[PDB]
C-alpha cells in the first residue's frame, strides 16, 4: 500500500506541474496573438480611407 | 437488313449518349458537394467565420477576393464621399 | 408544430413584452388566471406556438424575462396578466445595470448569462421543432443592448439554424433619454449586423407622431406606444397560429425580404390605425388599407421612404379578402411609385393573407419594408458617436471595465460600411 | 503603353488558361462566386 500511494502521488504531482506550466505558456502565447490580431484589425480599418 | 439494324442501333445509342452527358456531371457534382458537406457536420456556417489572421493569410498571400454574393463592398466607396488628393499636391517649386 | 421562444431584455423590452403577452392572451381568449375563456377552436388549435399546457388549462407563456433589478419584475408581476409567467424564468441579478454597455456585456453579463442560457435552453429543448427566437430590447441603454445582445450572440452560436427576430427600439435624437445613447447604439448594432438575423427597428419619435396625428390622442403615455408595438409583433407572425389563404412562415418572410446577408434591418408599420372619433366615419376596404400601409406617415420609424429606395416590401393581411384585389393593389402601387423602387427587382412586394382577423377588427394589415432610406438612423447615430469619440467623453466608464479604443473604432467602421452598402445600391 | 498592352493581353490570356484548366476537369463549373474584372 505504501508503494501504491507513493506511485499515485508521483503521477498526480507530475500532472499538476505539466498542467500549470502549459497553462502559463498558453496564456503568454494567447496574449501575443491578441496583440497581433488587434494590430491587423487596426491596419484593416485604417486602409479604408487610403486612396487607390 | 443488318446494315439498317446497326444504323438504327448506333443512332439511338448516340442519342442516349447525349443523355449520358447529363449523368457524368451529376456524378462529379454530387461527389464534390458531398466531400464538402462532410466537413460542415460540426459547424455548418459558424466555421465559415475565420479569424482576421486566418482570413488575411488564406486568400492569395495577404489579399481577399470578395464574392459578389455577400454584398459587402468596403473597398469601393459609393462615389458620393470619394477621395482624390492628387490635385492638391504642389506642381511648382513655389508650392513646394 | 412550429413555435417561438420569447425573451424580454431590460425595462423597455420587459414592458413591451408584457403588453405583447396581454395582446396575445386576448387574441387567443385566455384569462389572467391562465384558463381558457375564448369562443372558437381556431385559436386553441395552435396555441402551442406561444403557450404550454401546464395542468388542466393553466397555459403558461414561452417567454423569459431578463433584467438586473427587481423593481421592474415586481411591476410586471403586479400588473394585469402578470400572473401567468413561470416563476422559474424570472431571471434577474441585483447589482444594477447602470445603463452601461460594459456593465451589461462584460461583468453582469458574465455573472448571469450562464443562467439565462440555462433557462432558455431548457425551454428550447422542451419545445420539439423549433422555428426561431424572438427578443425585445432597446439599443440605447446598458442592459438593453449589453445583456440582450450578448444573449443574441450566444444563442446564435448555440442554435445557428433558427430564424431570429430582434425588435430594437433605436434611440431618436429628439427624445434624448440619457447621455450615452449613441455609444450604446453603436456598440449594439456592431454585434446585431454580425450575429442576429433580422431586427425590426422602431423609434419613439414616430411612435409619438403616429399617436398625435393618426390616433389623435391627447396624452399618450407609454401604454399606447407599447400597445402599438404589441399589435405589430402580434401580426408579424399569424400564419402560424391561424390558417390562411396564402400562408407565410417567418423563414419565407426572411428569404423574400433580405436580398444580401447584411441588409436585414426592417422598418415596420401597422394598419388600420384609426382615431377613436373618425373611425366611425372611416371606410375599411383593401384599397385604403393599402394606401395607409404605404402612407409614409404611418411608418414606425423617423426615416421617410421618400428619402430613399425600396429593396423589398412585405404586406401581411388578416381577414377574409380578395387576393386579386390585393395583387392589383400592389402592382398599381409599384407602377405609380416606380421611382421609389429598385430597378433590378421585379415585383418588389411580397403579399400574404391570413384567414383570421384580430380581436374586434374585421380586416387588418402589417407592413415590413427593407428600404434603403433606413441608413438615416445609422448615419445620425454615427454622427452623434463621433461627436463624442473625438474627445473621449464618458469613455472611462468603459475603459475601466476593460474595453479598448479598438472595438469602438471597429463598431464605428462597421456602421460606416453599412451606410455605404445601403447608399451604393441606391 | 506597349508594356501596358503586353500586360493586359497576358492578363486576358491567363484568364483564358485558368478557365480552360477549370473546365477541363469540370469539377467546378465555368464560374463560381466572384467575377473577375477585365481591363
Ligand atoms: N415604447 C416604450 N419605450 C420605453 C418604455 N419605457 C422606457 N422606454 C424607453 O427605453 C429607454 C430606456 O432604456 P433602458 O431600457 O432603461 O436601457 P437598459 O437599462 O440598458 O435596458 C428610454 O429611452 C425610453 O424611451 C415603454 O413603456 N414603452
Amino acid at each position: 500500500k505504501s508503494s501504491m500511494d507513493a506511485f499515485r502521488a508521483g503521477q498526480a504531482e507530475r500532472l499538476k506541474q505539466l498542467s500549470l506550466a502549459s497553462s502559463g505558456a498558453m496564456e503568454t502565447l494567447r496574449g501575443k496573438l491578441a496583440v497581433a490580431e488587434n494590430v491587423l484589425k487596426l491596419a484593416e480599418l485604417a486602409r479604408k480611407y487610403e486612396t487607390e | 437488313n443488318r446494315l439498317r439494324v446497326e444504323a438504327r442501333k448506333e443512332a439511338m445509342l448516340a442519342g442516349r449518349a447525349g443523355k449520358f452527358a447529363d449523368v457524368q456531371a451529376t456524378r462529379i457534382k454530387t461527389m464534390r458537394q458531398l466531400i464538402e458537406n462532410r466537413k460542415y457536420v460540426e459547424k455548418h456556417r459558424k466555421l465559415h467565420k475565420p479569424t482576421i489572421v486566418e482570413r488575411y493569410a488564406n486568400y492569395g498571400s495577404g489579399t481577399y477576393a470578395p464574392l459578389q454574393r455577400e454584398g459587402r463592398f468596403p473597398e469601393s466607396k459609393p462615389l458620393g464621399k470619394e477621395i482624390e488628393t492628387e490635385g492638391y499636391a504642389p506642381v511648382t517649386l513655389k508650392g513646394v | 408544430m412550429r413555435e417561438i421562444v420569447h425573451i424580454q431584455g431590460g425595462q423597455c423590452g420587459n414592458q413591451i413584452g408584457a403588453k405583447f403577452w396581454e395582446v396575445v392572451s386576448d387574441e387567443h381568449g385566455i384569462d389572467p388566471t391562465g384558463t381558457y375563456h375564448g369562443d372558437s377552436d381556431l385559436q386553441l388549435e395552435r396555441i402551442n406556438v406561444y403557450f404550454n399546457e401546464a395542468t388542466g388549462g393553466r397555459y403558461v407563456p414561452r417567454a423569459i424575462l431578463m433584467d438586473l433589478e427587481p423593481g421592474t419584475m415586481d411591476s410586471v408581476r403586479s400588473g394585469p396578466y402578470g400572473q401567468i409567467f413561470r416563476p422559474d424564468n424570472f431571471v434577474f441579478g441585483q447589482t444594477g445595470a447602470g445603463n452601461n454597455w460594459a456593465k451589461g456585456h462584460y461583468t453582469e453579463g458574465a455573472e448571469l448569462i450562464d443562467s439565462v442560457l440555462d433557462v432558455v435552453r431548457k425551454e428550447a429543448e422542451s419545445c420539439d421543432c423549433l422555428q426561431g427566437f424572438q427578443v425585445c430590447h432597446s439599443l440605447g441603454g446598458g442592459t438593453g443592448s449589453g445583456m440582450g445582445t450578448l444573449l443574441i450572440s450566444k444563442i446564435r452560436e448555440e442554435y445557428p439554424d433558427r430564424m431570429m427576430l430582434t425588435f430594437s427600439v433605436v434611440p431618436s435624437p429628439k427624445v434624448s433619454d440619457t447621455v450615452v445613447e449613441p455609444y450604446n447604439a453603436t456598440l449594439s448594432v456592431h454585434q446585431l449586423v454580425e450575429n442576429a438575423d433580422e431586427c425590426m427597428v422602431l423609434d419613439n419619435e414616430a411612435l409619438y407622431d403616429i399617436c398625435f396625428r393618426t390616433l389623435k390622442l391627447t396624452t399618450p403615455t407609454f401604454g399606447d406606444l407599447n400597445h402599438l408595438i404589441s399589435a405589430v409583433m402580434s401580426g408579424i407572425t399569424c400564419c402560424l397560429r391561424f390558417p390562411g389563404q396564402l400562408n407565410a412562415d417567418l423563414r419565407k418572410l426572411a428569404v423574400n425580404l433580405i436580398p444580401f446577408p447584411r441588409l436585414h434591418f426592417f422598418m415596420v408599420g401597422f394598419t388600420p390605425l384609426t382615431s377613436r372619433g373618425s373611425q366611425q366615419y372611416r371606410a375599411l376596404t383593401v384599397p385604403e388599407l393599402t394606401q395607409q400601409m404605404w402612407d409614409a406617415k404611418n411608418m414606425m420609424c423617423a426615416a421617410d421612404p421618400r428619402h430613399g429606395r425600396y429593396l423589398t416590401a412585405s404586406a401581411l393581411f388578416r381577414g377574409r379578402m380578395s387576393t386579386k384585389e390585393v395583387d392589383e393593389q400592389m402592382l398599381n402601387v409599384q407602377n405609380k411609385n416606380s421611382s421609389y423602387f429598385v430597378e433590378w427587382i421585379p415585383n418588389n412586394v411580397k403579399s400574404s393573407v391570413c384567414d383570421i382577423p384580430p380581436k374586434g377588427l374585421k380586416m387588418s394589415a402589417t407592413f415590413i419594408g427593407n428600404s434603403t432610406a433606413i441608413q438615416e438612423m445609422f448615419k445620425r447615430v454615427s454622427e452623434q458617436f463621433t461627436a463624442m469619440f473625438r474627445r473621449k467623453a464618458f469613455l472611462h466608464w468603459y475603459t475601466g471595465e476593460g474595453m479598448d479604443e479598438m472595438e469602438f473604432t471597429e463598431a464605428e467602421s462597421n456602421m460606416n460600411d453599412l451606410v455605404s452598402e445601403y447608399q451604393q445600391y441606391q | 503603353q506597349y508594356d501596358v498592352a503586353k500586360v493586359s493581353k497576358a492578363h486576358n490570356d491567363l484568364i483564358r488558361v485558368y478557365e480552360a484548366k477549370l473546365t477541363e476537369f469540370g469539377i467546378p463549373v465555368d464560374e463560381l462566386g466572384f467575377r473577375p474584372l477585365v481591363t
